[PDB]
């Protein structure tokens, strides 16, 4: 959509191929972010010392 | 075990244009050829069995570095389906089909000096069967008229008076006396007898009868191409063809 | 100087190079694992009063139904097995099974041809060379245990030179009487009866004092890279098997009392390294011919 | 008068004249791009905490599953890689690998077959002949920096004649003390500590005054057209490895400290342009068995 | 008779023994693994315009999110790293480190925490003895690649014992001029430049003939079992960098010039097998201290 | 009294003046991470089996989609990046690229232009001066390693004074044979084979006997600050193939073997502090060109 090119052209594109590609025409949004993870206050059930 | 059931000189000869040299030598080190050995056949006898190796067997042996170690070599794999151990011939010899070494002179391999008699007893045509020594006649033949010794192949007939009688009838050049040839030159085949999962004395025959059975299982595996039924699924350029002629023939 | 070495030490004749890739290897393998289990349905045919698990056996190892009248002698795998044996011994045997032979029987079974899983232990005592002066006497035999017998005529004390070669991991000296070894270049110790040594160490010194002989105990223990399925009783029995009936009769080649001698003699020799590889596919392979001749014998 | 040369250079071994067609060269470079791929493997494993990379690494390399019990030797793959190492030293070495199990590895990935698509730099120095009077010693002692030892017993000062190849792009010459050097009509500068030279501008005469001995330190730099995936780092490494491993142990064959010694010392032998382009294949194929064994070692 | 040793492989120090388990082996392979992600965070966050990349490395590393206006140290991730590498050079070092923080520190990641996965080729020369007869003189210089400097003075040829060790895999000799070698009571061959030796072959024996000096360049190859992220260039830049930053200052302690010939000398000790065990570990965590110290320098 | 010094820091020529501000650092920062990208654009071609990733780098690097028929050669960027190097190099070089260029260049990427994130630890011996006794000999040979041998003919024991400067942060001596080595004004401790030594702490005395001649082998560290991205790999061949393209060529210039030589030569002279941080420059930029010009050799 953003770069005008059809499907079959980015087919064989990789990853870092891809994202080379939108940071170019000016797109920065290429990247996963990881989640925060949260400690539960208590042990869960069925998971002794956990 | 591919060359060995060809059963005509069309299929040989078509065999021979798609098989490089390389299928012919063999990286495997073997013996020496010519030795007074003694083998272990407990089928039959308890003590060893004493026997003779030789070129012609199906097992692969150490072979000279000359150009007639590398005929002799061919010839072995076309009559006992094994070549010998010749290595370092070079990358632009061994690309080469069978054929263009036997027929043509852009290979750039001289072999005009061969002595036919000296080549037939090394490789002991006294103990080749009618099938061998027709295979092996064929050989000789694309030798002589590569080098234009038609002449000398006719006179080495003539001495040998059993050979003369068995040589097929084919002119090397022209495709129309392949096809009309009729002789039967399968080493390996269907049997019509009853063959039995048994050993042999011999070296030869031992090693005859385990490509005859391999072939039997060959037949009945996956890798056998069935004609009758799977013709459409061939390619066209191998598919069969009435009209099939060999290059420059 | 007078120069006394082992009798099972001395001429290594060559093993063959042939059926040793991956394809040959694969089908001593194979051979091994069905001859195991025709020694195991024989049993269970005895105990079940029923030839099936017999020719259900067999059937797999010789690819033919077993008939009457006929003797049951192991089929084309035996007669392979039998001839790489041969081959596996000596350069001079002749190699006569073809490839289409041994591929075809590699694939009967599924399973690895890795020769260097596992490990095992050698007895073989290897004394290369022992150096003794003018006036003494110096006598070894045995090659399990090693006894050298030393007796001294001379005025004084003398020293001799014990060389156990490289190969091997420890020697351990007994002795009949207390008596001292020192490396070279280094004080005698006092007199000990038992000395444990390192053969890497160098060559060893033996201070022999005049009187009644002095007889020294060797023992040896080396690491040799084996498959998994290594057994050293069905080895040795096999060793001895292939020995009556003669497979190991070919011009040229040296004869030993055990395979830990034979493998221990080819360790010495040059290109031992390359030779030991060799001698242990024909461990293997002597294995299953001992299991094969035993669920089918001959009177 | 005396001559004075590398050790290095003196009787270049012929370097085996297989393996070095196309179908071939693609079959070396296709083995390191895999075999670097099991070196990654092992950190991608401890990210996900899974076989599951290597296991496809593996797979790719030798076309088995890896199991344990099963000493990981690289399959069929790394037997050819190993024999064909073994014909590019020496061209009597035996070639025993089949042309169709060649394409058949080769066809396992798809890499730019090309040998030439990029450079390095070498640093072996050549010194192909130090000329001397009669009454002066010279010493040469080094491959990587050449200290060349001259001392003057004569009565007046003397002429030392270097002859530094033809190959070679630059050498750079430093010395203990200040000394004058020269072409061959050229007059003689003031002295002065260090030289830049062009090794085709000919052969060059240093004059040695009596007294002190003089010591010059070369250093050279030679450009070699190799593939872009070359790195000096790994075949140091793995020529080390081979011939640890014995697979340069053949019978009348030289051998050298380093894979630097081993091309530098072809390339100035007769039919040298055509030597080194085996040996560019062979560093290649040593880069690949350095990275393949030292992930599974046997 | 005269005897010449190499000056590296005189008295090696003990080694530490503390931190040797497989817990504090777990330890140093974590530290190596997230030391190196917080290099290769610095590229990523040139790539992409964000500190993401290197906020998560930071923080994994030191458990504590970075500041701009306070010094980037860290964390006690560092302050264990270094008090774990003195302890390693010396016995003499103390071992302050608690073990339930080396055990807190190791659960960071999930790694082999193994040693002897890969090996690696190093280049030191273990020049033992040399023994030479009355009038001949016999210096030896360098470490990775040793010249001996042999003259005889005398009225024959001379005869000199070269004892490499039995560690060492292969020596390579060349010399400035041809010589002759042979084994303990073995006939001698023609002279010619390069011998290739294995040094438990035994003592070697050089002809010295009277006249100009003869100098024998030698350089070995040794193998030693490291880990498989053990990188040889790492390690060497790290061993300097605790040199400097005054990690290995501890009183009756050997210096090195470098980690090749420092795991050589202690190679060659009494009880050196278990000697190199404590020395690899002290490697990666070498190969640690400089990448977490480049990225986070003082 | 005689004086020998080091070849390599002898006359160090002034370096360039130009192409320091924080623009042009800027651009060899983006030209470095630009080519890094063009080098490992040829391994991420063979595993798509396309030149994709290839033309999607040198488009970014040369602004320009390549065609088949002309001759890849890095466009603006590379001819930019060989004049800025030829002007560091050299006073009397020219400086041709305008700011304009230089800036327009800096946009493509978004990298910083710092240069003092992180440190390199440098291996060349700065022997400043060796003063010596009238009848004693003194040579000085090699930077890496600096071998001292020294020989005296007289009757008593002399005195040889080493300078190692104020720059060098640890320099270790090995010798031959055990010697005598003490600080000025200090008493003389028992012969020993190896030192390590402060250069700030002063003069060092060494006693050599009169006897054999004593070589003492010498190596030093030295911290110098430079990028996170430097790797002197790629810096020491850059600095090669600068010298064999002739950018180096410029009249009354010093020339060294490499660039560690180079560096410790500026940081030794009276404005050691400001040639060093015009150096440092220099080694990202010949970074920079030896992975352009192995990607697109001309």
């Amino acid at each position: 959509f953003l770069t005008n090119t059809t499907y079959d052209i980015v087919n064989n594109d990789t990853i870092d191929v891809l994202k080379m590609k939108l940071r170019n025409q000016g797109w920065p949004f290429v990247e996963r972010y990881n989640a925060v993870e949260i400690d539960m206050s208590v042990e869960p059930l069925r998971s002794p010392g956990q | 075990m591919d060359v060995l059931s060809k059963g005509s000189l069309k299929e040989l000869l078509a065999h021979l244009e798609k098989t490089p040299l390389e299928e012919a030598i063999s990286y495997r080190i073997g013996t020496v050829p010519y030795q007074n050995v003694l083998i272990s056949r407990n089928e039959y006898y308890n003590q060893l069995y004493p026997d003779t190796t030789s070129l012609i067997d199906g097992v692969s042996r150490e072979g000279q570095r000359n150009v007639n170690g590398l005929i002799m070599s061919i010839i072995s794999y076309v009559v006992s389906g094994s070549g010998h151990y010749i290595p370092n011939i070079g990358f632009m010899l061994l690309r080469r089909s069978i054929l263009d070494i036997l027929t043509k002179h852009d290979t750039g391999l001289v072999t005009n000096n061969l002595n036919y008699g000296i080549i037939a007893r090394n490789l002991t045509v006294s103990k080749m069967n009618c099938e061998q020594r027709k295979r092996m006649l064929i050989c000789f033949k694309l030798l002589a008229y590569k080098d234009g010794n038609q002449n000398d192949y006719e006179i080495y007939l003539n001495q040998n008076i059993p050979l003369k009688q068995i040589a097929p009838n084919f002119i090397p050049g022209d495709m129309r006396t392949v096809i009309h040839n009729q002789d039967q030159l399968a080493i390996v085949g269907i049997p019509a007898y009853r063959l039995t999962q048994s050993t042999e004395l011999s070296i030869r025959d031992d090693n005859a009868k385990s490509y005859k059975l391999g072939y039997v299982d060959w037949y009945n595996s996956n890798s056998f191409l069935r004609e009758r039924s799977e013709f459409n699924l061939i390619r066209l350029k191998d598919r069969d063809t009435k009209y099939g002629k060999l290059n420059g023939w | 100087a007078n120069r006394a070495t082992s009798a099972f030490l001395d001429n290594p004749h060559p093993v063959g190079v042939n059926y040793v890739d991956e394809g040959s290897r694969q089908f001593v393998a194979v051979a091994e694992l069905l001859a195991s289990k025709l020694i195991d349905s024989s049993r269970e045919s005895d105990e079940s009063n029923s030839d099936v698990p017999f020719v259900q056996a067999y059937s797999k190892f010789a690819d033919d139904n077993p008939r009457h009248l006929r003797v049951k002698t192991g089929g084309k795998m035996a007669n392979a097995l039998t001839n790489v044996i041969r081959s596996y011994y000596s350069i001079n045997a002749p190699a006569i099974v073809p490839q289409v032979e041994i591929d075809r029987l590699a694939s009967k079974a599924t399973v690895s041809g890795d020769m260097y899983n596992s490990y095992a232990i050698f007895n073989s005592v290897p004394i290369v060379e022992v150096l003794s002066p003018a006036r003494t006497t110096v006598s070894i035999v045995g090659s399990d245990r090693a006894d050298v017998t030393m007796l001294n005529t001379g005025a004084g004390a003398a020293n001799i030179t014990f060389n156990f070669g490289q190969i091997a991991e420890t020697v351990i000296l007994k002795g009949s009487v207390p008596f001292q070894l020192a490396r070279l270049n280094q004080p005698m110790p006092a007199a000990r009866f038992t000395y444990k040594l390192r053969p890497l160490d160098g060559p060893f010194i033996v201070v022999l004092p005049v009187g009644n002989p002095l007889v020294i105990s060797a023992t040896a223990a080396t690491r040799i890279q084996v498959p998994l399925a290594f057994n050293k009783a069905l080895v040795e029995s096999g060793f001895q098997t292939a020995m009556n009936d003669g497979l190991f009769d070919i011009q040229n080649v040296n004869y030993y009392s055990s395979f830990d001698e034979f493998i221990i003699s080819q360790y010495h020799a040059q290109d031992g390294i390359n030779r030991v590889s060799t001698c242990v596919i024909l461990g293997l392979a002597l294995q299953a011919y001992d299991q094969m001749r035993r669920a089918l014998p001959v009177r």
